[PDB]
C-alpha cells in the first residue's frame, strides 16, 4: 500500500470522535512527493516540451502555430503563477489517472495540471495571448471548468472529439434507419454519447409497402442501435452508451419499456441502450382524471395527416387521432403505465422522463421545431428537424441534429471571486469557440445543425458544496433563493455575451428571427419579475457583484432585439461526473449522495470526503437521500426557470420509499415545471 | 423453536456460482508451483466426492426419516445446495482453471484414493443403516452427517482458506466461503435434531451413543490425518491442516452437545484472514399539489 | 443429452413465496359468491395435497433410483421446489384467504372426498412399487409422476387461471402460474427421463408398457370427469374443463414420447389470457488419393 | 382431413407388398377438383382476368403494354394447348401454395401455372410474341425453370427483386461495414440472400489509428449483420438469411467457427447468419505435410504490402508473411483446424467450404479479381472487387459486388425433348433479360456488377431423377459419363449463347478482353479432349441430338475470340429447394435424401415419392446418405469441369461415420477439383 493511500484511509480513523479530514491533505503532498513527481516527464524549458509533444504526435501544430513561444511561454508562466494545489488527494489522482497526458507507454506524466489548462486555455483563445491568460486564469482559479471531452482533448492530436452529447432524429424508413445506425457508430467512435428519437419510427405490426404486420417496431431498431453500441465502444476503451427516446403515446411504449426489464428475454432486453420516456401534458392529464388512454400507430397518423405523431402538438392533436377511424390506436390505462415507469425507475433507474410540455411552454425555438427528446443524460433540450436520408445516388435531406457543447461554472468558485460575468462571459467564448472548430464528417445534420444553431451548454457545479460551506441547507428556502439569483445573474450574462457575439459577427443563429428571443416574449418575465434575493444571506453572499434588475433585463431585451443573439441554446446543466473531482466540487447542481465516499481502485481502497467537509458543516452537508424529494425537485425548477436547456435530475430514493412515491416525485416535478429527470438512484 | 428461522437462513443465503466471475483467478493459479495446483485440485476433488454423497444419499435419506412437513422442506433445501449447488461449483472452479486432461486425472484419482473411499464408505454406510422408525440408526446416521459438515470437509476448505488470506485465488475463494458458510449451519442444524434423539434415551443409552460418537470420530481423524498427509506434505503445511481439523472437530462434538475432544492450538493466522419494489396505486390525490 | 439444459432453466426459474404480497386479493375475494369461494377453496386444497405428495414421495423416490450425479442434483432441485416454494405458497394462499377454522374444515373435506382420494392413492400406489434395480417399476412411477405433473393438476389450476384472466385474484393467480410453470417443465423432464427406460425396451415390452400408459391414463380421465362434475357443476364451468383436461392429457402423453389421445380442441379464452460425431484424428494418407 | 389429403396418404398403405405410387395421382385430381378449381377466380375472357389484376395492382402494367391483347391471348392460348398436368399432389401443393398468385386475404387462387407461365414468358420476352410463345413451351413443357424470385416475382406489381442470391465484399473500415450492413438489410428487405465477405477486416486486437488491441475482429461485425438480416426479415415472412465468409488465414478464423459452436456463449453466438471458410492449396499442404500452420491479421499485412490479405495469392505469398516481421501472426495446427470444421459440420452443417485455388485455378476472369467468398448457397462463385465506402459529403469508390440470376434446366425434360440447345440458349435469353430489368437503387457495387458482369447463373435440376428414371445408378461411372457430356453439351450452348448475345448488342462485359475467353485459353480442354459419351448407353440416350465435338468447340472458339462474350459467369447450380418440387424433379444435381418424404403441412401430413419413383427403378433412386461419399463427390466434380461456376454440393453423411470420414471426403472433394461445399447433413 502506497503512502498516499495510507494518509487517505487514515480520514475514517477517528480522532476525538472527529474524522481527520486535513489527513487527506497530507495524501496529497504524498501523492506529489512519493508518485507524481517521480513520473512526471521534466524538461530543460518549455520549448523543449513542447517541441517534444508536438513532434511525438501529442499535440496538435495548428493551436500552438498561432502563438509565437514568448506568448505560450507567458501564458504557461501565468497557469504556474498561482501555484495551484490540488485541496483533496482524489482530485489529483483523477486528474492524473482521466486527463493529465501520458506517453504512449502510459507510465510517465507529461502534463501538469498547470500544463493542460495553459492548453487548453491556447486552443480556446485561438491566437490570442491576452485571451489566453484570461482562460487560463478562469480555469486555474477553476471557475470554469470545460466538459471531460473538451478539458481532455483540446489540443491533443490523438484524441476524440470535443462534443460528446448527440441526439439524432430517426426517420420511419430502413435508409434512416440504417443510417441512424451509422451516424451512431461514427459518433460513439469519436467518444460521444448518441441519444436517437424512435418515435418517428413505426410501431410493431404497422404496414411496409401495404403489407400487413410487417413492421418489427421499435425494439428491433433498439437491436440494432444496441448492437452497433457494443461494436463502437471507443476502441475498446469505455463501454459504448447510447439512449432511445420514445414518446409515451407511440404504441411500442410498453415493449420499449420492456426493454429494461430483468425478466426480458435476450431477444427482447437492451443492455448498452438507455432509454428515456417523453411524456406530453395530454398523458399526465388522462391519468389524472383517470380516462382510459390512446396509444397510437405512428405510421396510421403519418398517412392520415402527412405529419409524424411527434411532430403535431399530442394536446390538440389527441381527440382528433381518437375520433379518426383511419389512426390505429390500442387502449391502455395511463395510471398503470405510470405505475409501470416507477417500477422500472425502482428496479433499474430507467427511463428517463422527458416532460414534453414543461419543456416546450418555454422553449425559445418552437417555430424551427418543438423539444421532441433529450440526450444521454436528460439535460439537453433542444430543436431538431428530422433528416429524409434516401437511397444510394439521390440527395438526401439533411435536417438539424443536437449537438450541445458542454462547459460547467464552478459555483463556489465563480462566487467567492465574485467574477459571475466575467466567467459566464469567458465560458460562452470558449464553448463558442469549441462549437466552431466542431467539424463532423460522417454527421450530416449535427454538422448542419452546430453550424447553424450554434448551440452550447453552460452548466454549474458545486451548488451543494457552495451551499454547505455557507451554512445553507440545500432544502432551504435560502438555497433556492440563492439559486434563483445565480442563475438569472448567469442567464442574463449568458444573453448578454451571445447577443455581443451576434453583434461582433454580425450573425445569429440560424431562424433567430422567429424564437422568443426576437419577439422579446423570452425576456417578459425578466421584465416584470425581480430576482434578486429575498433573504439578507443571500445578499450579502452576492455582495462585490451587480444584480441585473428589472431595468437592466429590459436594457438586454433591447440589445438582443437590435443585435440578435448568437446561440439558439446557451445553458445546460450536465452531471459533471469526473470533472467535478478535480475540480474538488460538488456533481453538478444535484445534492450529495455521500458525504464521505468510498471507492475502490485497483486493489487498494480510496476515500473522498466532499469538498470543504468539516465539523462544523458536517450537518449542512445532508446527503441526498436523505432529503426531501419535493424541495430538491423545488430547487431544481428554480434553477431550471433560468435554463433555457434541461437539467441532468437524478432522484434520490430510499428502499422504504414505493413506486407511488416515484410517481408522486415525477408527477410534483411535472407540476413544479420540470424538464427533464434523469435517474432514480435507490439507496 | 428453531426450523422456521434456520428455512429462513436457508433460503436467504440462496447462490450459484455462476454469480461469480472466475477469470479473475486465471494469472495467480498460474503461477502456483505444481505442487501446489495438484494438492488445489485434489483438495476440491475430496471436496466435490463428499458432497456429492451428502446431496444424493445423506440429505435426502435423513429428510425421508424425520417428521414435519417444515423439517423435511429445510433438509430437502440443504440437499439441493449439496449436489445442484455445492458440488457443481467445484466442476466451475476445475473448468476455469485447469485442462480437461487434468480435470479428467483427478476424477479418476478420487475413485483409487484409499483415504477418500474409506471417509465415503464409513459415511454412506451409516446413511443406508437407517432403519424406519428406529431412531438409534437415525441419530448414528445424523452424528455422521454432522462430522462429514464440520469436521471432514476442513481438511479441504484449508487451502483456498490459506489462499484466499494471503490474496490469492481470491473468486474460487469466494465460491468456498460460501460454501463453508452453508455447511456451517447444515453442521448446527442436523446437530440440533441429533440432540433431540440423544435425549430421549437413558443414561446408560446416551453413555453408549457416546461411545459411538466418540470412537467414530476417532477412526475417521486416524484416517483424515494420513489423507491430510498425503496431499499436504509436497506443499509443507500438513501439521498446520492437521491443527485446523482438530479445531473443527471440536465444533462438531459441540454441534453434537458434547464437550471438546482436542486442546486448544494456534491455527495459522493466514486461514483466519481467509474467513423488486413495493408498488401502491395512484391515488386522485397524488395528481394535485 | 438434455440434463444440463434442465438443470439452466430450472435454477433460473426460482423463486419465494414472499415475492408476491397477497393481501390485495381480498378486494375480489370479497365480491365472489359462496359457490366461487367454496369451489376455489376445494380446488387449491386439492392441489395442495396432491403437491404435498409430489413432495414427500414423487420427486425423492425418483432421485433415489434415477442413476446419475447431474440427473440427482436436477430433481433434488425440484423436490426442493415442491416442498420449500411451492407448499409454501398454498400455505400462504390460504391463509390469507380463509380463517384457520375454514381451512381446517375445507382440508377435512378434500381429505374425505372420494374423487381426490381416488387419484392421489392411484399415484402414490405406483410409486410405492418402485423396486430397486428394476426399471421397468421406475418407468410406471414416472408416467404416473408425468400424469400429476403434465395432466391431474389441470382440473385444479383452470380456476385460478379462469380468475386471473378476469383481473380477479391477481397476486394468488400470480403465484398459482408461476407453481404451474414448475410444473410443466418438472412433467417435461420427467417425461425424457420415462422415454430413456421405454427406448431400452424390445418391441413387445415396449407395447406392453403403451398399454400400461393409456390403460392409467383412461382409468385416471374417467376419475377427472367425476372430480370435474362434483366441483364445477356449481359455478357452470364443467364442459369447459372437460376440454382443459383433454388438452393437457395430450401434452402428458406427448412428454412421454407417445401420440396424442383426444381430438385437438380450442380452449377457453379466459382461461388461455390466464395462461456431436465422434471425434477421429486424422491419420495421415488421408490427404492422398 | 381432405380427400387429395386422404389420397396421397394412401400411397404408404402397402398393397401386395407395393407402394401405391398411382394412388399419388388420383390424389392430385381431388386436389384440383375440390381445392383448387373451385378457390380458383375465373372471368368471361381474359381480356376481364388481366384487366383486374392490373387495376387491382397485382400485374406491371408496363411489360403487359408491349403486346398488343391478341398477342397476350395467343401466348396464354399456348400456354393452356399443352393441358399441363401435374403427375403429383406435391407439385400442385407447391406451386398453388407457394407460387400462385393469390388475392389479397390469400381466400382465392388468381393464377393458374398456364397463367403463371405465360406471364412470366411476356415479361422474358419483352415485346416478343414469338418469344413469348419459345419461353412458354419452354416452360410448359418443364424444360426450364426461372428461380424462385424471378418464377413467383416476374410481372407482379407487389414483387421484389428477381436475384436470389448477394455477395457484397466488406472493406476494412467503420464506414464501410456500416454501408455493408444498411445494404444487406436493404437486399434482405428485397428478398434475397446476401453473402458478405469479411476476410478484409483486420482480426481482433488490432490497431485503430496507433491504439492497439482496439478492434472486435470479425465477430462483432458478424454480430451487427445478424442483427441486421433478423431485423430485415422479407416484412417478418421469411427469415432473414445472410452468409459470412472468412478465409481460414485469418486470424479470427477459430472465433469466426466459434460462433456456429452449440456451446458458444450469446455474446458470441450467432443464428441467423451462415458461415464459409475460403481455405487456399497452402492450407491443405499445411494440414498435409502437419507442419505447423499460421494464422494473419489482415491490418498488418495491408499496411506492409499494400494490398489486403485475401486480395492476392497466399500460396505464393505466405512464406513472405511468416517471415515478415512486420506482419503479425498466430501459430495454428492446421490438421486441427480441419478437424475442428468436420466436427462443426457435424454438429451443424457449418461452415461452407470453398477452396479458393480449385475455384481460381478454372476461374475465366482472374484479371478483374480471384473469387475470394461464395455465396450464401456456395455456387456463385465469381470475380469481385471491394467498395471503398468514404465519409459523407466524399464520393465513394464503387467496386463490385457479385449478383446473378438464377435458372435451371430439367434435365429429363431437357433430355427427352432433345433440345439441350434451345433450352440452353432460351434459357440464356431469359437469364439476360432477368439481369438488364435488375436495377436495384440501394446496393450500388451489386447495380455496378450487374451492368458490367452481366453474369447469369443458369442451373440444372433432376440429374438423379433422369438417370433414376432411364436405369443407371448416380453412382456408376455411366452416370458421370452422362453428366460430363450432358453439362459439356450446356457449356458450349451457353457459350455459343453469350456469343451471339454479344455479336447482336455489339458489347461485351467488361474487362472481357483480359479473360481466359478472349485469350482461347479457356477452351484449351475442349480443343483436345472429346467429351463425347463413353458409354453406349449414354449415347443412345443422346441419340437425336448433335454432342459438339473438338471441331465444333474449335469453331466456338474462334467465333468467341471474333465476337466476345456478353456474360462474364453463365453457368451456376444453385439448391433448388422448393421450386424442383412444381417442375416434377429431383432437387438440383445431388442425390436425393430420400425416396418418399414425409412432409408436415398444417395438421396434416403429405408424403412425396422423388419423381418417376417405382418398383422397377426403386434401387436406382438409390438415398443420397446411403450413397459413397466419394462417387458423390466424383460426379460433381465431373460436372464441375463443365460450370464455370460452383455447384451447391451437400454432403450426405451417416451418424456412424466420424469426422474423419468427413474430413477426408473434404480432402477428396479438395483433391477431385471440387469448388465449394454445401452442407453437412447427417442422417
Ligand atoms: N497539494 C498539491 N497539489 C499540487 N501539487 C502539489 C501539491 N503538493 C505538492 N505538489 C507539487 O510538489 C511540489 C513540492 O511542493 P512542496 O509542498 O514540497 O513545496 P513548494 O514550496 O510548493 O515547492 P516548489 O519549490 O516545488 O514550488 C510543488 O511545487 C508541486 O509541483
Ligand atoms: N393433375 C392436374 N394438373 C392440373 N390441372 C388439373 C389436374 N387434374 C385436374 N386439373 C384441372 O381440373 C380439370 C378437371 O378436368 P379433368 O382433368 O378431370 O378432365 P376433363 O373434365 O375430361 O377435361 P380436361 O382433362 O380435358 O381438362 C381439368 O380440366 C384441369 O383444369
Ligand atoms: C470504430 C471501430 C472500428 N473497428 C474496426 C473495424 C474496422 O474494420 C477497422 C477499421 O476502422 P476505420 O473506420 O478504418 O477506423 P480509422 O480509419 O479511423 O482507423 P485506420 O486509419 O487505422 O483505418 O476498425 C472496431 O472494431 N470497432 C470500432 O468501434
Ligand atoms: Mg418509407
Ligand atoms: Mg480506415
Ligand atoms: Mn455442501
Ligand atoms: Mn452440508
Ligand atoms: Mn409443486
Ligand atoms: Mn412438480
Amino acid at each position: 500500500v502506497p503512502k498516499w493511500i495510507q494518509l487517505n484511509n487514515e480520514i475514517m480513523i477517528q480522532k476525538d470522535g472527529k474524522f481527520q479530514f486535513d489527513k487527506d491533505k497530507e495524501a496529497v503532498h504524498s501523492y506529489f512527493v512519493d508518485y507524481i513527481n517521480q513520473n512526471t516527464v521534466f524538461f530543460h524549458n518549455l520549448k523543449e516540451k513542447l517541441d517534444y509533444l508536438v513532434e511525438n504526435q501529442y499535440y496538435e501544430e495548428e493551436f500552438l502555430s498561432l502563438y509565437s513561444f514568448e506568448d505560450i511561454k507567458e501564458v504557461f508562466k501565468t497557469a504556474y503563477a498561482k501555484k495551484f494545489r490540488f485541496p483533496s488527494f482524489m482530485s489529483a489522482f483523477k486528474f492524473y489517472n482521466d486527463y493529465a497526458l501520458k506517453t504512449n507507454d502510459k507510465k510517465k506524466i507529461l502534463e501538469r495540471y498547470e500544463d493542460r489548462i495553459s492548453i487548453v486555455a491556447l486552443f480556446f483563445a485561438n491566437g490570442d495571448t491576452e485571451k489566453a491568460k484570461e482562460y487560463v486564469n478562469l480555469m486555474i482559479n477553476q471557475e470554469y471548468q470545460p466538459s471531460t471531452p473538451t478539458f481532455l482533448n483540446a489540443g491533443r492530436k490523438r484524441r476524440g472529439e470535443l462534443v460528446s452529447c448527440f441526439l439524432l432524429e430517426v426517420n420511419d424508413s430502413l435508409n434512416d434507419i440504417s443510417r441512424a445506425i451509422d451516424i451512431s457508430m461514427q459518433l460513439s467512435k469519436l467518444g460521444g454519447g448518441v441519444s436517437l428519437n424512435l418515435s418517428k419510427l413505426r410501431a410493431k405490426g404497422e404496414a411496409i409497402k401495404d403489407v400487413e404486420n410487417a413492421t418489427k417496431g421499435v425494439v428491433g431498431v433498439m437491436k440494432l442501435l444496441d448492437n452497433a453500441f457494443r461494436y463502437a465502444d471507443q476502441m475498446g476503451q469505455r463501454q459504448g452508451s447510447g439512449a432511445a427516446y420514445l414518446n409515451i403515446f407511440h404504441r411500442d411504449i410498453n415493449d420499449f419499456l420492456d426493454t429494461k426489464k430483468i425478466s426480458a428475454d435476450e431477444d427482447v432486453r437492451v443492455k448498452t441502450l438507455s432509454i428515456g420516456v417523453v411524456i406530453p401534458d395530454k398523458f399526465v392529464e388522462l391519468a389524472r382524471e383517470d380516462k382510459a388512454a390512446y396509444v397510437f400507430y405512428p405510421h396510421t397518423i403519418y398517412k392520415e395527416y402527412g405529419q409524424h405523431m411527434d411532430e403535431m402538438d399530442m394536446n390538440e392533436m389527441y381527440d382528433k387521432f381518437v375520433d379518426n377511424p383511419r389512426v390505429k390506436k390500442e387502449k391502455i390505462n395511463p395510471r398503470k403505465l405510470l405505475e409501470k415507469l416507477a417500477m422500472l425507475r425502482s428496479e433499474s433507474g430507467y427511463p428517463y422522463i422527458m416532460f414534453q410540455d414543461n419543456v416546450n411552454k418555454v422553449h425559445a425555438n418552437n417555430h424551427i421545431s418543438k423539444v421532441k427528446f433529450s440526450n444521454l443524460c436528460s439535460e439537453v433540450l433542444q430543436a431538431s428537424q428530422v433528416s429524409s436520408y434516401t437511397d444510394y445516388d439521390e440527395e438526401d435531406e439533411i435536417g438539424l441534429d443536437i449537438s450541445c457543447n458542454l462547459g460547467s461554472l464552478n459555483i463556489l468558485n465563480v462566487m467567492e471571486h465574485k467574477s459571475i460575468e466575467k466567467t459566464v462571459k469567458l465560458a460562452t467564448d470558449s464553448l463558442t469557440h469549441v462549437s466552431e472548430t466542431t467539424d463532423i464528417r460522417n454527421a450530416p445534420a449535427v454538422r448542419r445543425a452546430n453550424k447553424a444553431m450554434k448551440s452550447i451548454g453552460l452548466g454549474a457545479m458545486n451548488l451543494h458544496g457552495y451551499l454547505a460551506q455557507n451554512g445553507i441547507a440545500y432544502e432551504s428556502p435560502e438555497a433556492r433563493d440563492f439559486a434563483n439569483t445565480f442563475f438569472m445573474m448567469v442567464n442574463f450574462y449568458s444573453i448578454q455575451r451571445s447577443a455581443e457575439i451576434a453583434k461582433e459577427k454580425g450573425e445569429t443563429f440560424d431562424q433567430y428571427e422567429g424564437s422568443t428571443y426576437a419577439t422579446g416574449e423570452y425576456f417578459d418575465k425578466y421584465v416584470s419579475t425581480d430576482f434578486s434575493p429575498k433573504y439578507e444571506k443571500i445578499a450579502n453572499l452576492f455582495e462585490g457583484m451587480h444584480i441585473p434588475t428589472t431595468e437592466d433585463w429590459k436594457k438586454l431585451k433591447a440589445f438582443v432585439a437590435e443585435h440578435g443573439m448568437y446561440h439558439s441554446y446557451r445553458l445546460c446543466i450536465a452531471p459533471t461526473g469526473s470533472i467535478s473531482y478535480v475540480q474538488s466540487s460538488t456533481a453538478s447542481v444535484m445534492p450529495i449522495m455521500e458525504r464521505i465516499e468510498e471507492r475502490t481502485y485497483g486493489n487498494s481502497k480510496t476515500y473522498y470526503p466532499m469538498p470543504g467537509l468539516a465539523s462544523n458543516n458536517w450537518f449542512f452537508y445532508k446527503e441526498a437521500y436523505d432529503m426531501d424529494m419535493f424541495k430538491v425537485v423545488d430547487m431544481i425548477a428554480t434553477i431550471q426557470q433560468h435554463i433555457d436547456q434541461g437539467i441532468s435530475f437524478t432522484l434520490f430514493l430510499k428502499d422504504t420509499m414505493t413506486t407511488r412515491d416515484l410517481n408522486r416525485i415525477d408527477l410534483y416535478a411535472h407540476h413544479r415545471g420540470i424538464k427533464t429527470i434523469y435517474y432514480a438512484r435507490t439507496k | 423453536d428453531f426450523t422456521q428461522m434456520f428455512y429462513n437462513q436457508n433460503v436467504k443465503q440462496f447462490w450459484l456460482p455462476e454469480e461469480i466471475a472466475l477469470n479473475g483467478d486465471l494469472l495467480t493459479w498460474k503461477y502456483l508451483g505444481k505442487n501446489e495446483q495438484d494438492t488445489y485440485m485434489k483438495v476440491l476433488a475430496g471436496l466435490t466426492l463428499l458432497d456429492t454423497e451428502q446431496g444424493n444419499t445423506g440429505m435426502p435419506i435423513v429428510a425421508e426419516h424425520v417428521d414435519g412437513h417444515q423439517r423435511k422442506a429445510v433438509l430437502n433445501f440443504m440437499a439441493m445446495m449439496e449436489n445442484a449447488v455445492h458440488a457443481k461449483s467445484y466442476s466451475n472452479i476445475f473448468m476455469t482453471l485447469a485442462p480437461t486432461e487434468t480435470i479428467n486425472e483427478v476424477f479418476e484419482w478420487v475413485k483409487q484414493n484409499k483415504y477418500l473411499q474409506k471417509k465415503a464408505q464409513m459415511i454412506v454406510g451409516l446413511y443406508k443403516a437407517i432403519q424406519k422408525d428406529d431412531e438409534i440408526s437415525l441419530f448414528k446416521a445424523m452424528v455422521a452427517s454432522v462430522y462429514l459438515e464440520s469436521f471432514l470437509f476442513y481438511s479441504g476448505f484449508y487451502y483456498p482458506l490459506y489462499f484466499y488470506g494471503q490474496g490469492k485465488l481470491m473468486q474460487s475463494g469466494e465460491i468456498i466461503n460460501l460454501i463453508l458458510r452453508d455447511e456451517a449451519i447444515h453442521g448446527v442444524y442436523v446437530g440440533l435434531l441429533a440432540q433431540e434423539i440423544y435425549n430421549k434415551q437413558t443414561e446408560e443409552k446416551k453413555a453408549e451413543l457416546r461411545e459411538f460418537a466418540i470412537d467414530l470420530l476417532n477412526q475417521l481423524y486416524e484416517n483424515e490425518l494420513e489423507y491430510t498427509e498425503d496431499l499436504y506434505d509436497q506443499v509443507g503445511l500438513s501439521h498446520d491442516v492437521k491443527k485446523f481439523i482438530r479445531y473443527n472437530a471440536n465444533k462438531a462434538l459441540m454441534n453434537l452437545g458434547f464437550d471438546p475432544y482436542f486442546e486448544e492450538e494456534d491455527i495459522n493466522p493466514i486461514v483466519l484472514n481467509g474467513l423488486k419494489a413495493t408498488v401502491e396505486p395512484l391515488k386522485d390525490d397524488d395528481f394535485y399539489f
